[PDB]
């Protein structure tokens, strides 16, 4: 299951 | 034994095109189980392993929304990085991200990862302690600062140590027959005359899983590391792998060499010797 | 999955330190955000606390998060009339894939102005365009009085409003009443309200 | 920036046995950027329905893909893989050798 | 930040319209809400990125699209009275702190018949001599009456410049006919100044009410002047009397 909260570089 | 779940993401800018290309794939050990292609018609996360097809609509809708979010985030990253490196809009660039977790024989958390690369080289990576970052260059220091200020590591660590391992366990169980298996290598040796006083001996390992394997040649008991031609382990296309190692030997001395095969699917390492 | 704010209404005198409560049933949240909204206006973000953190501060505002207990507390120090508004609490899910927030229904807060020198009075103001029509202004009363609607149809009464004259460090409450009825007069305009006994009624 | 030339391996899924259905594979790895052109040939001609795996990469960020198509080997028919990449001044042709 | 338009809009039943929402923060997540008394904020539609949109709690009657990163248009193909509400667009990252950013809000009133639209009448009332002697202060009162829908913005202007000090405007209008669902509205405001300032015949006071009503493309053919978006004002001058 994928990570949900991804942060932009 | 030990296991892992990893997700790989590749985003490529396409100057002149309406959207960049985004491809995501997920793996449990050496078995791929899902994929997403931004250029594809469905626009949904797709199953690529039989055991994952069991998951219901809720799973697929959720994975699809999360992967589309990933796509959007990476679309923005492409522009951001172009800025950090003050590059032109005319060239194509690549961003890659990989994250996942490893568990031991007890299926308990062992390690977590979250690495990022720009144009083929390390950009920023989460350190083993899952609390700090390693920035590859000056540009990455801006990202490091940004991620530290937003407490990214703390929020991420929770996924790596919790959600990631929990779903990995669920997958290992649902896909037992596939994932919790070992296919011992089928081995054999071939002989090919080279010059007139030389011949090539090639040791083969086929139809094995997992991919991890060790092929070594010996001449009268001693390692031939330097003089051994070894090819990268390759996929057969049916879920198993292949590999071979070869040595060139003087005609009439073939019997002096031995090939040694080590794989977890074997109760004991195998030794092969040319037999006329 | 459910966010609740109790009490749903709070009344406090200017200057007091207050506490607003937030409760959520599912502890798996990514963050918790507090907002304030005034009637007819939009939503202003006050504080944002990430689930990995414990508290946030901004001026007189301070909020705590107890994720394990499924609760958050918003503290407002030395409250002012301007803090009057509806405070909303919201959370976002850590997992699920929708990113959709869940909002509480809010707590309506009213911070009553402190009137240093109450001087309740009812005045008649005439139209600048024609001394024909007028309005009745009830003003300078303290926090103790509430303004009621009229008992007659076609009689209009606004609720108490506080105005501030900063350069004079002065503030005052007022409510307005008017009507085209012939029997309406400032003397009886606020008859349906409970007004101070010594309210000034100039003749 | 940095660009790595692809490694190429052309082989069959199962041991070659003339007249027996099999799968011809062309595994390209260790390359970057990901844009790559791979074609399977039969006697110098480009083969019709050739599919490939989903793009993925290794620890060192280099890419890898498996191109494959079902076929029936014979003594006469010769197969090969033709690959073109930015790191290649000319498309590289690797002939299939089952005897190895 | 988040910019949504229009701030005010009147529509006849069956008319179509699109509320715009733009954000320049590279936010992946965008959403639309409607807020109504006793209902709280209800999610209509949302999007986690370009090329994806999903239904919220009350999607029926609304359509959205996310062709770009910056915009998330909300469209009403055929406006219904049940859609009269205040709409809010909200955006955020799908990471970082996850903070939500709300747009300023758009008020929409959908009516079966546009003849129910009325601009406000505005009047300014002068401070009483009794207040002036009793408190040494002078309160002016502005009354905006008989308008519909409740789409107004009231401001005070002293000697040509807007003022905020000493002003209190009712937070919300009152219904002139409380029992009716389509009642006209009234709003009051007060501007208090020193007795000395009011007594100077050189001081000019103006209460301005910006009303948002009909536009050119609306049918009228009545007799009463078309209640278009306009400003209605009332004024008063200081006086020694």
């Amino acid at each position: 299951s994928l990570l949900m909260w991804i942060t932009q570089v | 034994g030990s296991h892992s779940m990893r997700y790989f993401f590749t985003s490529v800018s396409r100057p002149g095109r309406g959207e960049p290309r985004f491809i995501a794939v997920g793996y449990v050990d050496d078995t791929q189980f899902v994929r997403f292609d931004s250029d594809a018609a469905s626009q949904r996360m797709e199953p690529r392993a039989p055991w994952i097809e069991q998951e219901g609509p809720e799973y697929w809708d959720g994975e699809t929304r999360k992967v589309k979010a990933h796509s959007q985030t990476h679309r923005v990253d492409l522009g951001t990085l172009r800025g950090y490196y003050n590059q032109s809009e005319a060239g194509s660039h690549t961003v890659q991200r990989m994250y996942g977790c490893d568990v031991g024989s007890d299926w308990r958390f062992l390690r977590g990862y979250h690495q990022y690369a720009y144009d083929g080289k390390d950009y920023i990576a989460l350190k083993e302690d899952l609390r700090s970052w390693t920035a590859a260059d000056m540009a990455a220091q801006t990202t490091k600062h940004k991620w530290e200020a937003a407490h990214v590591a703390e929020q991420l660590r929770a996924y790596l140590e919790g959600t990631c391992v929990e779903w990995l366990r669920r997958y290992l169980e649902n896909g037992k027959e596939t994932l919790q298996r070992t296919d011992a290598p089928k081995t054999h040796m071939t002989h090919h005359a080279v010059s007139d006083h030389e011949a090539t001996l090639r040791c083969w390992a086929l139809s094995f899983y997992p991919a991890e394997i060790t092929l070594t040649w010996q001449r009268d008991g001693e390692d031939q590391t330097q003089d051994t031609e070894l090819v990268e382990t390759r996929p057969a296309g049916d879920g198993t792998f292949q590999k071979w190692a070869a040595v060139v030997v003087p005609s009439g001395q073939e019997q002096r060499y031995t090939c040694h095969v080590q794989h977890e699917g074997l109760p004991k390492p195998l030794t092969l010797r040319w037999e006329p | 999955q459910e966010v609740t704010q109790i009490p749903a209404a709070l009344s406090v005198p200017e200057g007091e330190n207050l506490v607003l409560n937030c409760s959520f049933t599912d502890s798996a949240i990514y963050n918790l955000q507090w907002f304030r909204q005034d009637p007819g206006k939009g939503l202003t973000s006050l504080l944002l606390i990430q689930s990995s953190q414990r508290e946030q501060t901004s001026g007189r505002l301070n909020a705590s998060l107890d994720k394990s207990s499924g609760r958050s507390t918003l503290y407002i120090a030395a409250s002012q009339p301007g803090d009057s508004a509806t405070y909303l609490c919201a959370v976002r899910p850590t997992s699920g894939g929708s990113y959709i927030p869940t909002f509480g229904r809010g707590t309506s807060l009213i911070v009553h102005p402190y009137i240093q020198n109450p001087d309740p009075a009812v005045y008649q103001l005439r139209d600048s365009k024609s001394s024909d029509k007028s309005v009745c202004l009830f003003t300078d009363f303290d926090s103790q009085t509430n303004v009621s609607q009229s008992k007659d149809s076609d009689v209009y009464i606004t609720d108490k409003c506080v105005l501030d004259m900063r350069s004079m460090d002065f503030k005052s409450n007022s409510a307005v009443a008017w009507s085209n009825k012939s029997d309406f007069a400032c003397a009886n305009a606020f008859n349906n309200s409970i007004i101070p006994e010594d309210t000034f009624f100039p003749s | 920036m940095i660009q790595r030339t692809p490694k190429i391996q052309v082989y069959s899924r199962h041991p070659a046995e003339n007249g027996k259905s099999n799968f011809l594979n062309c595994y390209v790895s260790g390359f970057h950027p990901s844009d790559i052109e791979v074609d399977l040939l039969k006697n110098g001609e480009r083969i019709e329905k050739v599919e490939h795996s989903d793009l993925s990469f290794s620890k060192d960020w280099s890419f890898y893909l498996l191109y494959y198509t079902e076929f029936t080997p014979t003594e006469k028919d010769e197969y090969a893989c033709r690959v073109n990449h930015v790191t290649l001044s000319q498309p590289k042709i690797v002939k299939w050798d089952r005897d190895m | 930040g988040v910019t949504q338009t229009p701030k005010f809009q009147v529509l006849k039943t069956g008319q179509s319209m699109t509320l715009q929402c733009a954000q320049d923060m590279n936010h992946e997540y965008m959403s639309w809400y409607r807020q109504d008394p006793g209902m709280g904020l209800r999610l209509i539609h949302y999007s986690v990125g370009a090329g994806i949109t999903d239904q919220g709690e009350v999607p029926n009657g609304y359509n959205v699209s996310r062709s770009t990163t910056e915009d998330f248009p909300l469209r009403l193909l055929s406006a219904a009275p049940s859609q009269t509400s205040v709409y809010f667009c909200a955006s955020s990252y799908v990471g970082n702190t996850g903070e939500l950013f709300f747009g300023e809000g758009s008020r929409l009133t959908v009516l079966e018949d546009l003849k129910n639209v009325f601009p406000p009448e505005v009047a300014v009332f002068e401070p009483s001599e009794a207040e002036i002697s009793h408190t040494q202060k002078a309160t002016l009162v502005c009354l905006a009456t008989g308008f519909y829908p409740d789409h107004v913005e009231l401001s005070w202007w002293v000697n040509g410049k807007e003022v905020h000090s000493g002003v209190c405007t009712d937070p919300q209008p009152l219904k002139e006919q409380p029992a009716l669902n389509d009642s006209r509205y009234a709003l009051s405001s007060r501007l208090r100044v020193s007795a000395t300032f009011w007594q100077d015949p050189r001081n000019h006071f103006r209460c301005q009410v910006q009303f948002y009503g009909l536009s050119e493309n609306d049918e009228w053919t009545q007799d009463r002047a078309k209640p278009v978006t306009q400003i209605v004002s009332a004024e008063a001058w200081g006086r020694a009397d």
